[PDB]
């Protein structure tokens, strides 16, 4: 990157630009994980004014979506920098 | 006919990846020690500061903090690889002082020509009574 | 008849003098 | 240290063989604005002496005594406030 | 195949290691640009900056947690408390300077990671610490004073 | 800086010298024992006080004694 | 008690001013190099 | 050289080079650094000058029959609100003190504005300086006495003197509300020099390891 020595390569954007392509798939119930997360984000306040109360649907949706996104980001970075898992 | 061998600064150091148990700030303002030995092959040894290093084939130099660390490494080399080493004391100003093999002969072996320092010619119970040396900054063993 | 403020002030001043004597004795003992 | 190879000891460069490095220090005299720097060095003019800087600390000691004799009463501290009734005790005491 | 952990300045016999936390470019730049690591800047100015930051960040705790936090006059009481804390750490700095710098000795030189010789920080001297301590007092007291003003101003707060 | 002393009861077994972790003792010629050697402490400045030499002495009582005294940067075993 | 203001001044002096002064002086004296 | 009591032995550092040197400094406040001693003298002179001006004003207002000086703060009627007066005084005194600071940093003495020595009549000399120091010290004690008399007694500098002249044996400090405390001070001070002499006799004058107030 421009600063640091972060191994997060620019070509590795597929992590965060591909995880939504799979998290947007409907899961029968409700409409979709990302869809529900975005709807909650845009409805239960713009995650800045008041608050998501105590233990709301938005909390679990945000935690699950971020869990998947972070795991995909880190695992993909490891795999891409490992070059076909050469370690 | 023995003279203290001079310390060569061109001696390479053993292959080590680094550790947090090495020299600190005391070596910059007080002193540190250097142990130099000769190995017939490149082999893995245990360092007194933690971890494992690889001594090269030929001359090896290692800088440690205390003299006890150097002596422990020398003991390991003598009892494991049958390698003899030399220990020196280096000061920040740049003075090197020979140590351990003082007269080229190990202390456990009599050399006939050393100083018989601190050797009382009496028994342990033949020392002066503490009441007989009162008001004197000395213990009964120094009489 | 409770002790008045002037009595407390006098006692404090006498204590100050006593403390001065004490510090002098301590200095003499240090030597 | 002459660490061009595997030598980390050098009597002619003993300064580098003991790890005497600044690590993060950097000398640079171009940073603070001249007008603001002058104001601060001027404000802390004579306050650079041990006796004078201790005098500033002595002011804090006076403030401590001032609080007890005035500040504590102005903040309505419970110890400096009044007291309401009392109790008798276990038996016929006070 | 890359090894992000290396010995300090290539020397593997020094009690330190270079990790992406200590030798990181951004981390190194930010840490080197602090007023404490300015060998060429006057100790008084660096002390003023350090005191300003410390004094400003030291009001908050007493404001929201002091014994009189539930009273409208909490801001003033806390401003005074921070001033007292700054004066205390001020005498601490003076005592440290008077004890640490009281003698002279031919110390070893100082070089950079590359091997470029640099003079010792002027802050590590009898007069250097005194100037730094004086700046810390002015900055520390000013920071506490500014902490009270921010409470009165700052439309959001 | 501890005080290390050697007494004539020594038999010159050289065990104390081998047990010293800082090289403080050494064997010098003598004529009071069958081994014709006595122990000595020429480098007491490097003595740490571990008393390992006493744990190795076989004479009764001990022929080598260590009296702990003024502590220094070397006697305290400090590497910092 | 007579002079109720005295404790409010003596308690902080003996518990805050005197201890700080004594500790600072003791710290400066036990590390003088040449007393 | 006269001292602060007959036969007093001045400290070693109080040889007598400075003016008004009576060998008085039991706490040894200026026995370490000479620069600190110079600053102490400058502060003493400043306090003395302010004391002389204050004493002169207080006495003048009392002789013309004006009200009490301590109560005169609330008996002043004129324009300019209190806050305005405070601001004007703070600004003018800030500039005056800055000029005085520069004067002390240059010539080592006081001054008035840009004038470093400020002596239009050229009446500067070592003999005239001693007069200023002694007069300032006397004025400082005079102001201290004014405040003390206003607190203990309910009179002013002239009224207190008149009351004492009316009955010197019954109108003194030892007969006021602070007489007891005063009786404890004199009795101690009366034996202070003699006790010091004992120290100079049994112990001698070979200096001491420490100083009362180090600072
Ligand atoms: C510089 C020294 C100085 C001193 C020693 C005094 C002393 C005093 N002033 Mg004062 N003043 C001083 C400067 C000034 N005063 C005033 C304006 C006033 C006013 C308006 C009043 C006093 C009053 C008083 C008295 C009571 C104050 C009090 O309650 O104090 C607590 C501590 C008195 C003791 C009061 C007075 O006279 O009460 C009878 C009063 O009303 N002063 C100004 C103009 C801004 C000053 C400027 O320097
Ligand atoms: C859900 C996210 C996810 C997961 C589970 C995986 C998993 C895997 N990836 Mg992958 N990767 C991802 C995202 C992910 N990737 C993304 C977003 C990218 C785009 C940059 C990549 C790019 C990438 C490359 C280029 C490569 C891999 C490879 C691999 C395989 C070996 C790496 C490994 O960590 O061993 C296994 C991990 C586990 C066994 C985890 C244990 C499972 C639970 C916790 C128990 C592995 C099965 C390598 C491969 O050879 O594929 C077969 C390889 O070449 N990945
Ligand atoms: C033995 C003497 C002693 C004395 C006289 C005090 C006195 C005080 N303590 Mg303290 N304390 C002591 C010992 C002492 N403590 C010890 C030994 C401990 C460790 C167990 C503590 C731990 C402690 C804590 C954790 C706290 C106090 C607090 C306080 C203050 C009470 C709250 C208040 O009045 O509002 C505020 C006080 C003021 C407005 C006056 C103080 C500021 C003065 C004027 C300094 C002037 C300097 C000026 C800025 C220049 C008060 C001034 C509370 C506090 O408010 O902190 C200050 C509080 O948080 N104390
Ligand atoms: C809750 C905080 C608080 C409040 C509301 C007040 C309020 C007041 N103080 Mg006060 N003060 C405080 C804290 C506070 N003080 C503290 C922490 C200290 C210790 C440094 C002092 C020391 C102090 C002194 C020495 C004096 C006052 C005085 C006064 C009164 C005149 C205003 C003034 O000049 O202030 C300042 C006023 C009613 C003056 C007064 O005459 O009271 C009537 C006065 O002389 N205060
Ligand atoms: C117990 C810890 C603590 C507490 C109670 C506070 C409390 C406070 N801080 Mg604070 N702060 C802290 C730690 C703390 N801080 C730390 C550790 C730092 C970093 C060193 C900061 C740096 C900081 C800054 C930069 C600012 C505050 C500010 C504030 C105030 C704004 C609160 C608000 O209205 O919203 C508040 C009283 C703001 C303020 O206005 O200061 C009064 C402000 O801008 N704080
Ligand atoms: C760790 C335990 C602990 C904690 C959290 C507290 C907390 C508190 N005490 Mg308390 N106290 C304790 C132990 C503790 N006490 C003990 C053991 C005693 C008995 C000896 C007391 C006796 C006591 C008294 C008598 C009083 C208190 C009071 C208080 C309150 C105000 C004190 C204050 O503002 O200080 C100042 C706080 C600071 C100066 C902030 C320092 C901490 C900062 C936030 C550290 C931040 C580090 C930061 C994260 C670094 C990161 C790096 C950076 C780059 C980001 C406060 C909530 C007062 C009160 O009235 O209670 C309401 C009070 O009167 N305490
Ligand atoms: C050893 C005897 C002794 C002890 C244990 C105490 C204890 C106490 N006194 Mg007290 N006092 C004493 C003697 C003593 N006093 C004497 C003889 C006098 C007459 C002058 C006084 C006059 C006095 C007043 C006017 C007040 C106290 C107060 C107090 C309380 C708070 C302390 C304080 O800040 O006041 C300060 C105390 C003094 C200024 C004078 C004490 C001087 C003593 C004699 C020093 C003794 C030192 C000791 C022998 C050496 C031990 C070594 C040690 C210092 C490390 C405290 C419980 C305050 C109070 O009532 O709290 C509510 C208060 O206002 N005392
Ligand atoms: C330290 C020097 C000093 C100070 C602080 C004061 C301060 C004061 N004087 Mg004063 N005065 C002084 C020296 C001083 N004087 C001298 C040396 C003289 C002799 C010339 C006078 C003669 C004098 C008179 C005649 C009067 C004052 C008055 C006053 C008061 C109001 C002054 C005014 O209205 O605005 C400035 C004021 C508190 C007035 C007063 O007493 O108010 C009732 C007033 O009548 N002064
Ligand atoms: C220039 C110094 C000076 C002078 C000339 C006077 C003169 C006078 N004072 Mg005074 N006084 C002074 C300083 C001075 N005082 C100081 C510094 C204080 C603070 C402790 C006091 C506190 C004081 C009180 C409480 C009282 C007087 C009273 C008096 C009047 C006579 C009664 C008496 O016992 O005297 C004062 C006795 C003293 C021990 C005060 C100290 C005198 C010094 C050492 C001056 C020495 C003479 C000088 C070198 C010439 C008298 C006109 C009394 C009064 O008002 O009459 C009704 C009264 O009750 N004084
Ligand atoms: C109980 C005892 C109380 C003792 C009180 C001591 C007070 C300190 C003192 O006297 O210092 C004496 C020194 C002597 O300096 C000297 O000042 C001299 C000039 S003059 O004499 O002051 O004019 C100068 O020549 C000389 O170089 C210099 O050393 O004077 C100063 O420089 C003090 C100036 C203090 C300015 C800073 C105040 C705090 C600022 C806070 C900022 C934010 C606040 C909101």
């Amino acid at each position: 990157w421009g600063a640091y020595e972060e191994p997060l390569s620019l070509v590795a954007g597929f992590l965060g630009w591909f995880a939504p392509s799979n998290i947007k798939v409907p899961a029968f119930g409700n409409e979709s994980l990302f869809g529900a997360f975005h709807a909650s984000m845009l409805e239960n306040l713009a995650n800045f004014p008041q608050g998501p109360a105590l233990t709301d649907k938005f909390w679990i949706l945000m935690i699950t979506w971020h869990l998947g996104l972070f795991l995909a980001l880190t695992l993909g970075n490891i795999g891409q920098a490992a070059r076909k898992q050469g370690y | 006919a023995f003279t203290p061998p001079t310390l060569q600064s061109d001696t390479p150091s053993p292959i080590f990846g680094g550790s947090t148990g090495g020299l600190l700030s005391q070596a910059q303002v007080e002193e540190f020690h250097v142990i130099t030995w000769e190995s017939k092959k490149e082999q893995i040894f245990e360092m007194p500061t933690g971890g494992a290093a690889i001594m090269r084939q030929g001359p090896n130099l290692l800088k440690l903090a205390r003299k006890e660390q150097c002596l422990a490494l020398l003991t390991q080399l003598r009892t494991k690889f049958k390698i003899d080493g030399y220990i020196y004391r280096v000061f920040p100003n740049g003075e090197v002082q020979y140590l351990h093999p003082k007269d080229g002969v190990y202390p456990e072996k009599v050399n006939a020509g050393r100083s018989g320092d601190n050797t009382n010619m009496r028994r342990i119970g033949q020392n002066k009574e503490p009441v007989q040396i009162k008001f004197s900054g000395k213990i009964p063993a120094e009489f | 008849m409770p002790i008045a403020d002037y009595q407390v002030f006098t006692a404090l001043f006498l204590a100050l003098a006593t403390g001065i004597f004490a510090v002098r004795l301590g200095v003499a003992l240090y030597k | 240290k002459y660490g061009e190879e595997s030598r980390y000891f050098d009597l002619k460069d003993l300064e580098n063989t003991v790890g005497s490095w600044d690590m993060y220090g950097q000398e640079d005299k171009s940073r603070y604005n001249g007008l603001q720097s002058e104001f601060f060095e001027r404000a802390a003019n004579g306050l650079s002496r041990r006796e004078y800087i201790l005098g500033l600390v002595a002011i804090g000691g006076a403030g401590i005594l001032a609080w007890g004799g005035k500040g504590a009463a102005d903040v309505r501290l419970p110890t400096v406030g009044p007291q309401q009734p009392a109790q008798v005790g276990p038996r016929g005491r006070l | 195949k890359v090894q992000v952990v290396q010995p300090v300045n290539g020397d593997p016999f020094i009690g330190m290691l270079e990790t992406p936390v200590t030798s990181s470019p951004a981390i190194a730049w930010y840490l080197s640009n602090l007023p404490a690591y300015r060998t060429g800047v006057s100790p008084l100015l660096r002390g003023v900056e350090i005191g300003l930051a410390h004094g400003y960040l030291l009001v908050g705790p007493f404001i929201k947690l002091g014994p009189l936090r539930d009273v409208e006059n909490v801001a003033e009481i806390v401003g005074c408390i921070n001033g007292a804390a700054t004066v205390l750490i001020l005498t601490l700095c003076l005592a440290y300077g008077a004890v640490t710098f009281q003698g002279e000795g031919p110390q070893v030189g100082v070089k950079t990671l590359s091997g470029r010789s640099i003079p010792r920080d002027p802050l590590q001297s009898a007069d250097g610490w005194n100037k730094f301590t004086a700046g810390f007092a002015v900055g520390g007291l000013s920071g506490a004073a500014w902490g009270y003003l921010c409470t009165q101003i700052l439309p959001y707060y | 800086s501890h005080t290390v002393k050697i007494y004539d009861t020594c038999i010159g077994c050289t065990q104390c010298v081998r047990a010293c972790p800082t090289d403080v003792l050494e064997m010098v010629p003598w004529d009071g024992c069958k081994a014709n050697q006595i122990a000595s402490a020429p480098r007491t400045e490097d003595c740490v006080g571990c008393k390992r030499c006493e744990s190795a002495c076989p004479t009764d009582f001990l022929s080598v004694r260590v009296y702990l005294g003024s502590e220094t940067t070397r006697s305290m075993g400090l590497a910092y | 008690m007579s002079a109720q203001f005295l404790p409010s001044i003596l308690v902080p002096l003996v518990g805050l001013v005197f201890p700080a002064v004594a500790m600072a002086s003791m710290f400066l004296y036990i590390e003088k190099e040449e007393i | 050289r006269p001292t602060w009591y007959p036969g007093a032995t001045p400290p070693k550092y109080l040889d007598g080079t400075m003016l008004g040197d009576y060998g008085f400094d039991p706490l040894r406040l200026g026995s370490k650094d000479k620069d600190v001693l110079k600053y102490y003298r400058e502060g003493e002179l400043t306090n003395g000058r302010w004391a002389m001006a204050a004493v002169a004003g207080i006495l003048f207002t009392d002789l013309v029959g004006l009200g009490p000086w301590w109560e005169a703060g609330a008996k002043v009627e004129s324009s300019f609100d209190l806050k305005t007066l405070i601001i004007i005084e703070v600004v003018t005194f800030a500039i005056l003190e800055g000029f005085r600071v520069k004067a002390y940093e240059k010539t080592g003495e006081t001054g008035l504005g840009p004038f470093a020595p400020f002596d239009p009549l050229n009446m500067r000399s070592d003999e005239t300086r001693l007069k200023e120091l002694k007069n300032g010290r006397l004025a400082m004690l005079a102001f201290l006495g004014f405040s003390s008399q206003a607190a203990v007694q309910g009179k002013g500098p002239i009224e207190c003197l008149q009351a004492h002249l009316a009955d010197p044996g019954h109108n003194n400090i030892f007969t006021s509300s602070v007489g007891n405390e005063a009786l404890a001070a004199v009795l101690v001070l009366s034996i202070t020099p003699c006790l010091i002499e004992a120290k100079n006799r049994l112990q001698g004058t070979d200096e001491e390891e420490f100083r009362p107030l180090p600072w």
